[PDB]
């Protein structure tokens, strides 16, 4: 984990979050 | 997969399962309880 | 003089025995933790519980002897029940309960924690120390003992612990979280002010023959059919799309009025899926029919004999639904093409009715009018008598927009409808945006139940304190 | 005008309806019969209403005047021996009741046999049928209490409608057979379990 | 239906419209004369 970023996410854990990706309201109703 | 199965669970509220219609309020506002019930029951057995 | 109810209440509901079962019964009981009105003042579903000075009690809708009154009085071991100071019922500190036409029984000896258990059905047929009480519909889970005595029961709306106990059908809930589950009226009908030609389509001096049955559209009418059963006596009325009782609550997109005169022994043939020289060669009703059928005797007027009525009798092909056919090419039952000759195996298509005042019932003319229509489609013209209230503008309502019912909050809309466009259906084919039938504006419907409660609790043994989520 | 202003039958009805012609007796014309015709509210199930406050179809409160847009509620039948079938009086009697609840008074003609006291029987206690062995009971009923229903809401203990005693029902099918067998090719001998 | 006028006709196994499309293995013709207020009793499961 890096000190610069506010969270303790490492330089490879973030490459995974930004790679894995109304109706949901209708399901809620 | 878990967002495709749950979308079918919502798509399947548009099927009337052989009843008069697929909107419960329609059936309730077109039929008296003696005949409304025998249609609601083929809805309640279709969604369950 | 309010006082807090402690543990009293629950009564043996029904006549069926149960032992060592945690049965749940949905009936009206006495609430726990409720307000009894203790009355000691000596110097007008309901409940009741009380030297035996008070005997009886009186009720009615207005109590002015214009309508039905009701007097019930008790005695040492006797009662008298009448409609007066049309039914003459006569029979044979301390809490002798006179528990509530549904009265109860079984009295038994502020209030401590004892948990007693209470229990003739008196017909009326009409409209309607010293302690008191009341009953409202609130579920109760009774704990039948090993001998049939109600030893424990739980209110089912009192505390969050009570709801969790109902959910688990148990008296002991363990540590954890449990996922228990979690207005006015608007009527809007279109701006139609005029009635429909009741006295033009039902009492016309002459109706058309069957084979050339007339047809008439009706539009922009508020049809109050109550004004109709004062004059005529209808011998048949069977609606085939909608239950007859609700005929004054909807709106009918298009309506037609087919009229003709068949014999008495044929009126049964006007129905989806039957055969006969009326359902094959004159007038066929479609299988997916929606409409009502009306028929009454008319021998008073359509009789002399009366030979002004015809019916098609010979044809090689059955009619399709709603298929008028008028022609005079005589029928060819044989081989040669008879050119007008009503000779061998070739006859005229049309024949007549010998209607006569002497004809037996079944040979008498029967006027028939069928009214086909279609329900809850978008544009509606003819509607029911009922009035219209005003919009509530963002409060939860059981609206009745133009026939269809529905619950929800009626917020303002911005849906860019076509000027042609009326109803918005959602992904699940459930309506959510509507056009006001009077202001021609757009409203949005938001159903509101807002579920998802949970009951954080330590072990009910450990304590009672619970936290809702 | 019979199912709205005179006599409404409930939707969850249970009963029988009887009606026959009566033109032989209830005819002269006979004007001794009335029916309510004008009202602003439909009746609820089984709701007798007798009153003579004339109906107000308009604006003014007509105080007895059978004038404009305000008429009398009740009208009469012009029953006549000359009336065509359909205008003839029809006596009607409906018989409402309720089935297989605990206390029963009116029953059918059929007779009664004697108890068998612990043999399997197709009993017919007070309407309800049922199979089983009728053993003796010790169920401490209330003197008010008649029928014992089980956890699965199936009756098991009954009160005799004549001796006022208590009987217990034990259904008997006693299942669970099994057939130990070597290969039918190998032999035929088999053993039951 | 050129000569007589039938006051009741209710088929109980087959829909009336299709009566000219099938073949009927054995057929019987029971005939009798009852009063008018009894013709309803000729139906499966009634008393009188
Ligand atoms: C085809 C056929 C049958 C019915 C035919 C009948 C008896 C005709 C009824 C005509 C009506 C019903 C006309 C009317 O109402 O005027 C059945 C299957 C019974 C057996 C014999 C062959
Ligand atoms: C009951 O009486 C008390 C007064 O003791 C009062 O505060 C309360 O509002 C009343 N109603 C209920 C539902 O408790
Ligand atoms: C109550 O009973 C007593 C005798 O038991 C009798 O004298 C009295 O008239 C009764 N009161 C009634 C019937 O109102
Ligand atoms: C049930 O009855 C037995 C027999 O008298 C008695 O010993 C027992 O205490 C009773 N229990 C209850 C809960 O009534
Ligand atoms: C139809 O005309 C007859 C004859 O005048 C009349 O008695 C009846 O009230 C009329 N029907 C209506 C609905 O006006
Ligand atoms: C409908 O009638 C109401 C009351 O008479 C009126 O306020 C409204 O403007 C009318 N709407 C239309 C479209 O005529
Ligand atoms: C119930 O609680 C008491 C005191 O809080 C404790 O002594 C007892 O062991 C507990 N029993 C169970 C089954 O939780
Ligand atoms: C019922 O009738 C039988 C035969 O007459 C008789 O033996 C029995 O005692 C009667 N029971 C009652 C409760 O009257
Ligand atoms: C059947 O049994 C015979 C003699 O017991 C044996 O020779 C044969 O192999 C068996 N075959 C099978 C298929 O079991």
């Amino acid at each position: 984990p890096d000190p610069s970023k506010p969270s303790k996410r490492s330089f490879i854990e973030d490459l995974l979050f930004n790679k894995v990706t109304d109706l949901i309201c209708a399901q809620k109703f | 997969q878990n967002a495709q199965a749950l979308n079918t669970l919502v798509k399947q509220l548009s099927s009337n399962f052989g009843a008069i219609s697929s909107v419960l309020n329609d059936i309730l506002s077109r039929l008296d309880p003696p005949e409304a019930e025998v249609q609601i029951d083929r809805l309640i057995t279709g969604r369950l | 003089a309010y006082t807090n109810s402690f543990t009293r209440g629950v009564y043996y509901p029904d006549k069926v025995f149960r032992s060592s079962v945690l049965h749940s019964t949905q009936d009206l009981f006495l609430p726990f933790f409720s307000n009894v009105t203790w009355f000691h003042a000596i110097h007008v579903g309901v409940y009741f519980a009380s030297s035996n000075i008070i005997r009886g009690w009186i009720f009615g809708t207005t109590l002015d002897s214009k309508t039905q009154s009701l007097l019930i009085v008790n005695n040492a071991t006797n009662v008298v029940i009448k409609v007066c100071f049309t039914f003459e019922y006569v029979s044979q500190k301390n809490l002798r309960e006179f528990v509530f036409f549904k009265i109860y029984s079984k009295h038994t000896p502020d209030l401590p924690q004892g948990f007693s258990a209470l229990e003739v059905d008196l017909p009326i047929g009409i409209n309607i120390a010293y302690y008191v009480g009341y009953l409202q519909p609130r579920t109760f889970l009774l704990k039948y003992n090993e001998n049939g005595t109600i030893t424990d029961a739980v209110d089912c709306a009192l505390d969050p612990l009570s709801e969790t106990k109902c959910t688990l059908k148990s008296f002991t809930v363990e540590k954890g979280i449990y996922q228990t589950s979690n207005t006015e009226s608007i009527v809007r009908f279109p701006n139609i002010t005029n009635l429909c030609p009741f006295g033009e389509v039902f009492n016309a001096t002459r109706f058309a023959s069957v084979y050339a049955w007339n047809r008439k559209r009706i539009s922009n009418c508020v049809a109050d059919y109550s004004v109709l059963y004062n004059s005529a006596s209808f011998s048949t009325f069977k609606c085939y799309g909608v239950s007859p009782t609700k005929l004054n609550d909807l709106c009918f997109t298009n309506v037609y009025a087919d009229s003709f005169v068949i014999r008495g022994d044929e009126v049964r043939q006007i129905a989806p899926g039957q055969t006969g020289k009326i359902a094959d060669y004159n007038y066929k009703l479609p299988d997916d029919f929606t409409g009502c059928v009306i028929a009454w005797n008319s021998n008073n007027l359509d009789s002399k004999g009366n030979y002004n009525y015809l019916y098609r009798l010979f044809r090689k092909s059955n009619l399709k639904p709603f298929e008028r056919d008028i022609s005079t090419e005589i029928y060819q039952a044989g081989s040669t093409p008879c050119n007008g000759v009503e000779g061998f195996n070739c006859y005229f298509p049309l024949q007549s009715y010998g209607f006569q005042p002497t004809n037996g019932v079944g040979y008498q003319p029967y006027r028939v009018v069928v009214l086909s229509f279609e329900l809850l489609h978008a544009p509606a013209t003819v509607c029911g008598p009922k009035k219209s209230t005003n919009l509530v503008k963002n409060k939860c309502v059981n609206f009745n927009f133009n026939g269809l019912t529905g619950t929800g909050v009626l917020t303002e809309s911005n849906k860019k409808f076509l000027p042609f466009q009326q109803f918005g259906r959602d992904i699940a084919d459930t309506t959510d945006a509507v056009r006001d039938p009077q202001t021609l504006e757009i409203l949005d419907i938001t159903p509101c139940s807002f579920g998802g409660v949970s009951v954080i609790t330590p072990g009910t043994n450990t304590s009672n304190q619970v936290a809702v989520l």
